DNA sequence: CGTTTAAGCGGTGCTAGAGCTGTCTACGACCAATTGAGCGGCCTCGGCACCGGGATTCTCCAGGGCGGCCGCGGATGCATTAATGC
DNA sequence: GCATTAATGCATCCGCGGCCGCCCTGGAGAATCCCGGTGCCGAGGCCGCTCAATTGGTCGTAGACAGCTCTAGCACCGCTTAAACGC
C-alpha cells in the first residue's frame, strides 16, 4: 500500500513553505556567469564587486514574484488555475510595458 | 541520517558511532552538541594540514 | 416592410463616426457643477477660470478612453465582446492602481 | 420610434480678485574660533541558529454490499454413406 | 448394379449459468507546533580622535506691505435647436 498525495496538495504546502522564507531561489554562479555573459558584449574586460549582484538578483526575484502574482491574478480572471503565455503577455502589456 | 538521529539524544542507543570523515564538515553543528568520550582518527595523514 | 439593422451594425459605424471626431463628449454644465461639487467640501467659496476645465475634461476623457481600450482588450482576453465590472477591476488593478 | 429639458449661443452690467510697481527691514549669505558630539577601532556575551522530544492535528488509506450479463455446451436436425435388399 | 434406408457424424440453435464493478464505512500515517539545549558571532559599548556645527559680526538684498489699475469671471435673460429618455 503506497502512500501518495493527490494532485494539488504539495503545491499548497510549497506555498506555505516558500512564502515563509526570505532566501534567494537562484544560485550565485549561473547568475554570475549570466551577468558576465550580458556584460561581455557591452564592454570587454569588466569587473564586478562582491556586492551589487544580490541587488540585481533581489530586484529580479521580487519583480518576478510580483509579475507572477499579477499573472496569477490574470489566470484567475480566466477562471482556471493554470498560467499560460497569453497571461504573461496580458499582465506584461497591461502594466505599461 | 535523520532516521539515525531520531533515537540519538535522550537514551543510549549505541556504545560507539561510525561517522565518515567528510560528513562531520556538513554535520559539525549536529555532532558538536553531544558529549563524547573517545574520538579516534584513522589514517591521520589527511588532517595533517 | 420596416427597415431595421441587425444587432452589431450601428456600433461599428458609431466607432467609425466618433473615432474620426476630436470633440468632447461631455457637456460643460454637468462637468461644471460636478467640479464645483467636488470643490465645495475642500475649500468654501472658490472661483474657477474659463480655462482649466477643458483640461480636466480633456485628461478625464482621454484617460477614460485609454482605460476603455485596456478594459476592452481585457474583455477580448475573456473571449467575449461584452465589458464587465471585473474587467474594469482587472484592467484598473493591473495598471498599478 | 416619439416626446422633453436643457446646453449653445448672442448679448449685458458689474466687480473683486489678478497683476505690475516703490520701501525698508528683518534677515539670511559670507567669514574667524572653539569644541563636543559623532565617527574609525575593538572586543566581548546574550540573543540567535538549528535540531531533539513529544503532543497535536493533518490528510490520505482499502474493503463491503447493490445491479444485469455473455460463454459455452447439449442438442438432435440434417445430410451423407455404406449396408443391404431388390 | 442401384435405390433406399437406417446409422451416424457433425448442425447451428437454444437455454442455462457465470461475470463481477461502484458507494459506504473500516481508520492509517506522517507533517506541524511548541518547548527546551547548547554552540556561535556580531550589536553595541568603550576609547581615541577630530572636524564641521555653533556664536557672533558684517553687509547688502529680495519679500511682504500697500498702491493702484484693469480686465476677464460672475450671474443673468432669452431664442434655438438637440441629445436624453421611455418604451
Amino acid at each position: 500500500k503506497p502512500h501518495r498525495y493527490k494532485p494539488g496538495t504539495v503545491a499548497l504546502r510549497e506555498i506555505r513553505r516558500f512564502q515563509k522564507s526570505t532566501e534567494l531561489l537562484i544560485r550565485k554562479l549561473p547568475f554570475q556567469r549570466l551577468v558576465r555573459e550580458i556584460a561581455q558584449d557591452f564592454k570587454t574586460d569588466l569587473r564586478f564587486q562582491s556586492s551589487a549582484i544580490g541587488a540585481l538578483q533581489e530586484s529580479v526575484e521580487a519583480y518576478l514574484v510580483s509579475l507572477f502574482e499579477d499573472t496569477n491574478l490574470a489566470a484567475i480572471h480566466a477562471k482556471r488555475v493554470t498560467i499560460q503565455k497569453k497571461e504573461i503577455k496580458l499582465a506584461r502589456r497591461l502594466r505599461g510595458e | 541520517r535523520k532516521e539515525k538521529r531520531k533515537g540519538w539524544n535522550k537514551p543510549d542507543a549505541f556504545h560507539v558511532c561510525i561517522v565518515s570523515y567528510q560528513l562531520v564538515v556538513q554535520d559539525q553543528h549536529s555532532f558538536k552538541r553531544k558529549r563524547w568520550q573517545y574520538m579516534v582518527l584513522d589514517e591521520a595523514h589527511n588532517i595533517k594540514n
